[PDB]
């Protein structure tokens, strides 16, 4: 598309080493610009990324790591914003991208768009086969007001290099070919400019550009310092509404945009909260809570009193440093419709942890989510008590948002589990990231749940694999109840139907309602069936009812 | 295309010492820092140093130390170790991709200008019956490069014939040798008697001569 | 260790393809380049190119453009130099060398590329002989002979190598009956001769003619 968003894995074993790279892939895919963390490691000796590259800018920091592909082909990356930074310090690392046990490695960086470092500095180390990394003049990257430019690269080789291209000036080259020559466009400037495009003063790039120019004109930049409001780079938006100088009250500004990245946006993209000072969140600002109009989106805006608390989450006020949910919690989402936050149980939770005398979960206790229907953050699942055939106390969660993926990436993610089918029943929307659910021997109905329609962008997937095989659950029986619609379920039976082409009495599919015949008696309303008043009608006459009370039920 | 320059000249006193030059132009020297040097020893693979202009290797001797603004191409020994003495190669990566050479130049120690000790041979009743009789004298211990010969074959000063090599510059000695012989098939040997060598070598005390007769024993 | 190893010499008629062989071994072979350059007898050096043995990429030499191809083959660790309607005077000596920044620090042993339009003839082995008629004092010198023979090289070892004092050899000249010359004298004791035992193995591989000629008082 345009946009998408990074990963925040660093250093961190991929769980599924099969569907790692089919996640990269998803994810990156068609992809300009990554708001967040590039972060590319663990792929193996032979292993295309070819999707990899549209990518221009990115936001925070990129981390290549313990890989042994012998490229990684972002020749087209220009500017890193080093928004975020690795080790709090680099916003470019390369590391460990050897031999562990014709060779493997990374050759060369061949980084020959990388003009611009804003923020962060650069780490290189043990990589055996890398070539020319000391080649470059790291100076002319990172930006002028750059804070962070220390750098810190190692030359450690066990092959050597051929000369650089005959074309480079000066001889630094991000590699081998002529396309490699590493351009400048800081240390050769005129005047003290902080970016040019040539040695004449002419040749200057505008004081709001960033990687470079084809001309002197805020229109003529590579990259925006600040935001790209149309082909023009400005150092901040439009704002929202313009006031009247005398009663300066509110007016709705026709030409205002919104802040997005670094973006001068009409409006905020799908899964993002629009705000009331004009910048798009995952998170409101301090004095705020969430709004909704018909129109399905949210906003923030500004509250009454005090605001009315809520339940949170892990990985948020409070909660934001521990790693799982148990006993010591399990208690703070009593009755919760809505956590603004995450939830995720691993095997510390149900399993004890004497280490500070905290007590083993209950698959009881769990049942304090049954009220449960909004997640605002993600939900992990990687233990959980072999009793429970599913995950049925979430059968009334609704929406996972996304707005926090667990590693960067994942919404959605059951593992290791025991399970026999999902039950998610109400799950009608994964906000943003995929789903990964993998390594549950005993997982069937899987392959049912229709889960294009759960996901939102199409950077999205489920990415499956070590569960039982679809196979083995068509043949041993198990399958979608003939009562659902369409052919989708999330388990065995009439309660878990994605739809009912009949009617619905409670959480049940039923090809009739008990408007003819049957016993505890009934009526028709909207597809379900609701009970008569404990004495209406007894009777073996037409149509005996019509309602509720004995208000509407004709005697 | 398109060789770049050097002398084949250097000389200099054990001791120290002097500097070989490249050069050539802002395409190779002039313009790229891959400049490389080597010390052929003759008929052996050239050694590797140095590079990038000015650094060695592992083993290589401190004070090899080439360096210097382009278009030039400075190799420098610095005590001449005594053998030391090879052919000696600049070359440099070119605005073509390509490696260049230079011509090479020979570095060549001085010392004790020394005199020649002459033996004087024939080629043997082995020789002769393929008809060929060759009058033959070696140049064994001496310096500089050039003294002069002139045989004798029964008192002709004959001109042609008097074949003509050189061995490198002795290695442990600083000395040449010189070959100088005589091409006589069986037909122009005959009614001569008397066969003298006569070296009129600088270093002597005066021109030496030594003799060989046609039927002694 | 690292060890780049050529062909055996070779002899090919103009008009004819040459294609020397490098293997190289104990150093990761796609890791580095590999480049070649040849000697013409007593001459310089001429870089002729270098392959990319990761990728294949070839540079050439713009003097041999037309006639030259490197290849590599990574299963076996070899490089392939080519040269095509070979006409003279390529003759050379023609190394494989590793390439390091524009620079080779590692060689093969060399491989003589010789092109004549002759064929190919022996050499005359003859005893030079000396008695106290050949006596500069308490001091000796006696060698064989070399002439009129085809084609290079001409070992003239010493008694098994086994006395490697005083030996002192020449260059091959190219006569006016279009073969080549040279001698072979072991500086040795006329304190000692004949009574010592001063066995020259003139070698010809070309002929193969393994020649023992000892000479003696
Ligand atoms: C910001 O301005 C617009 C975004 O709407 C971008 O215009 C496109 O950008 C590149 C080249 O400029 C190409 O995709 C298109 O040719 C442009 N117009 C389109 C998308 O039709 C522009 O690239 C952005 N500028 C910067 C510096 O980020």
């Amino acid at each position: 598309t345009q946009v998408c968003t990074g990963t925040d894995m660093k250093l961190r074993l991929p769980a599924s080493p099969e569907t790692h790279l089919d996640m990269l892939r998803h994810l990156y895919q068609g992809c300009q610009v990554v708001q967040g963390n590039l972060e590319l490691t663990y792929l193996p000796t032979n292993a295309s990324l070819s999707f990899l590259q549209d990518i221009q800018e990115v936001q925070g920091y990129v981390l290549i790591a313990h890989n042994q592909v012998r490229q990684v082909p972002l020749q087209r990356l220009r500017i890193v914003r080093g928004t975020q930074l690795f080790e709090d310090n680099y916003a470019l690392a390369v590391l460990d991208n050897g031999d562990p046990l014709s060779p493997g490695g990374l050759r060369e960086l061949q980084l020959r768009s990388l003009t611009e470092i804003l923020k962060g500095g650069v780490l290189i180390q043990r990589n055996p086969q890398l070539c020319y990394q000391d080649t470059i003049l790291w100076k002319d990257i990172f930006h002028k007001n750059n804070q962070l430019a220390l750098t810190l690269i190692d030359t450690n080789r066990s092959r050597a290099c051929h000369p650089c291209s005959p074309m480079c000036k000066g001889s630094r080259c991000w590699g081998e070919s002529s396309e490699d020559c590493q351009s400048l466009t800081r240390t050769v400037c005129a005047g003290g400019c902080a970016r040019c495009k040539g040695p004449l003063p002419t040749d200057c790039c505008h004081e709001q550009c960033a990687a470079g120019c084809t001309g002197p004109k805020h229109s003529d930049c590579l990259a925006c310092l600040h935001f790209n409001h149309s082909g023009i780079c400005e150092l901040h938006c439009p704002a929202l509404v313009t006031y009247n100088t005398d009663t300066f009250e509110s007016m709705p500004n026709p030409e205002g945009r919104y802040t997005f990245g670094a973006s001068c946006v009409t409006a905020c993209p799908y899964n993002y909260l629009s705000t009331d000072v004009g910048s798009c969140t995952l998170v409101c600002p301090l004095h705020n809570q969430e709004v909704t109009a018909e129109d399905g989106t949210q906003r923030c805006e500004k509250c009454s009193k005090p605001c009315a608390r809520v339940c949170y989450g892990l990985g948020m006020e409070h909660l934001r440093e521990v790693r799982a949910v148990t006993s010591a919690n399990i208690q703070e989402f009593a009755g919760c419709k809505k956590i603004f936050g995450s939830l995720a149980f691993l095997p510390e939770s149900f399993d004890g942890d004497p280490a500070s005398n905290t007590a083993p979960l209950q698959p009881e206790q769990l049942q304090v989510f049954e009220t449960l229907e909004e997640i605002t953050g993600y939900l992990y699942i990687s233990a959980w008590p072999d009793s429970l055939p599913d995950l049925s106390v979430f059968q009334n969660l609704q929406v996972i948002r996304g707005r926090i993926l667990h590693n960067g990436a994942y919404s959605l993610t059951l593992q290791g589990l025991g399970i026999s089918w999902l039950g998610l029943r109400s799950l009608r929307e994964l906000g943003s990231g995929l789903a990964l659910i993998h390594h549950n021997t005993h997982l069937c109905f899987v392959h049912t749940v229709p889960w294009d329609q759960l996901f939102r962008n199409p950077h999205q997937a489920l990415l499956h694999t070590a569960n039982r095989p679809e196979d083995e659950c068509v043949g041993e029986g198990l399958a979608c109840h003939q009562l659902c619609a369409r052919g989708h379920c999330w388990g065995p039976g009439p309660t878990q139907c994605v739809n009912c082409s009949q009617f619905l009495r409670g959480q049940e599919c039923v090809e009739e309602c008990r408007v003819l015949q049957g016993l505890p008696r009934e009526y028709v309303n909207a597809r379900h069936c609701l009970p008569c008043h404990p004495e209406c009608q007894p009777q073996n006459g037409s149509v005996t009812c019509f309602g509720p009370e004995a208000d509407q039920c004709v005697a | 295309q398109s060789a770049l320059t050097q002398p084949a000249s250097v000389s200099g006193s054990p001791g120290q010492s002097i500097t070989i030059s490249c050069t050539g132009t802002s395409s190779d020297v002039g313009g790229y820092n891959y400049v490389s040097w080597y010390q052929q020893h003759p008929g052996k693979a050239p050694k590797l140093m140095i590079y990038d202009v000015s650094k060695r290797p592992s083993g290589v001797s401190n004070r090899f130390s080439g360096s210097k603004s382009g278009n030039t191409a400075s190799l420098t020994i610095s005590g001449l170790q005594a053998e030391d003495e090879a052919d000696y190669y600049c070359s440099s990566y070119t605005s073509s991709s390509t490696l260049v050479f230079g011509g090479g130049t020979k570095l060549t120690v001085l010392g004790t200008v020394a005199a020649p000790s002459v033996f004087i041979f024939p080629p043997s009743d082995e020789q002769l019956k393929s008809g060929t009789a060759s009058v033959v004298c070696l140049l064994n211990n001496f310096y500089p490069r050039e003294a002069k010969v002139q045989w004798k074959v029964d008192n002709a000063l004959q001109s042609g014939n008097s074949q003509e090599s050189v061995t490198e510059q002795d290695s442990k000695d600083s000395t040449y040798s010189l070959s100088s012989t005589l091409t006589l098939s069986k037909a122009d040997y005959e009614k001569h008697k008397v066969y003298a060598c006569e070296v009129t070598h600088q270093g002597l005390s005066s021109p030496v001569t030594k003799s060989f007769n046609r039927g002694e024993c | 260790e690292v060890q780049l190893v050529q062909s055996g010499a070779e002899v090919k008629k103009p008009g004819e393809s040459l294609k020397i062989s490098c293997k190289g071994s104990g150093y990761s072979f796609t890791s580095y380049w590999i480049g070649w350059v040849r000697q013409a007898p007593g001459q310089g050096l001429e870089w002729m190119g270098w392959i990319s043995a990761y990728n294949g990429n070839t540079n050439y030499a713009q003097k041999l453009q037309g006639r030259v191809t490197m290849t590599t083959d990574t299963s076996t660790s070899t490089a392939y130099m080519e040269l095509r309607s070979l006409r003279s005077d390529d003759t050379a000596v023609y190394y494989c060398a590793r390439e390091g920044d524009g620079a080779f620090d590692y060689w093969g042993q060399g491989t003589l590329v010789t092109v004549s339009s002759a064929s190919t003839k022996g050499p005359s082995v003859f005893p030079l002989a000396p008695s106290s008629k050949s006596t500069s004092g308490g001091t000796a010198a006696l060698g064989c002979l070399v002439k009129d023979y085809f084609p290079e090289p001409v070992t003239v070892s010493w008694n098994s190598g086994a006395l490697t004092s005083g030996v002192h050899t020449f260059p091959a000249v190219l006569q006016s009956s279009g073969l080549y010359s040279l001698s072979s004298v072991v500086t040795v004791p006329s304190s000692s001769l004949g009574t010592q035992t001063y066995i020259c193995n003139v070698n010809h591989k070309p002929s193969n003619t393994k020649v023992d000629k000892k000479v003696e008082p």
